[PDB]
């Protein structure tokens, strides 16, 4: 706060303020999935008869 | 008949620059603006000056306090006028007081 000092008594300063740091680096993620090259040839439960 | 004289209030007496510190008290007495203060031989606190011991003096009391404040703001540097700082009764010769603040910023003027 500044309570109350009086414009002839002028004193006290403030302090400038900081000093957090993190670090998360990484990460990663890979779902590979196959093509089927044979199933392509019966009929999937889709594409109606 | 009622002739209210206005005047001014001017407690420097140099363009000297006042400053200020803040220090403990342990004053025993009301003290209005402008009183010469003395640190404690045995507790290190600032009281008032007893106008006696020669060398004592420290500061100028600068905002009124009482025995319930903690902590002072006084005046540690720059010039006052002599009739504005209220001298302890104690000290009766002006040259004494006028050469009590030597050694440190403060003066009289």
């Amino acid at each position: 706060m500044a309570l109350y000092v009086s414009p002839i008594v002028s004193g006290e300063v403030i302090r400038s303020r900081g000093g957090s740091t993190s670090e998360f680096t990484p990460g990663y993620v890979k779902p590979k999935h196959e093509v089927n090259p044979q199933m392509t040839l019966r009929r999937l439960p889709d594409e109606d008869p | 008949t009622s002739k209210e004289t206005f005047t001014h209030y001017q407690p420097q007496g140099n363009s000297d620059p006042a400053h200020t510190a803040t220090a403990p008290g342990g004053l025993s007495a009301k003290a209005p603006a402008m009183t010469p203060l003395m640190l404690d031989t045995s507790s290190r606190k600032l009281v008032a000056w007893d106008g006696t011991t020669d060398g004592a003096a420290v500061g100028i009391l600068a905002v009124a306090a009482d025995q319930t404040s903690t902590t002072l703001t006084f005046y540690k540097s720059g010039t006052f006028r002599y009739e504005d700082v209220l001298w302890p009764e104690a000290a009766s010769d002006e040259t004494k007081k006028r050469t009590a603040f030597a050694g440190t910023a403060i003066s009289i003027v």
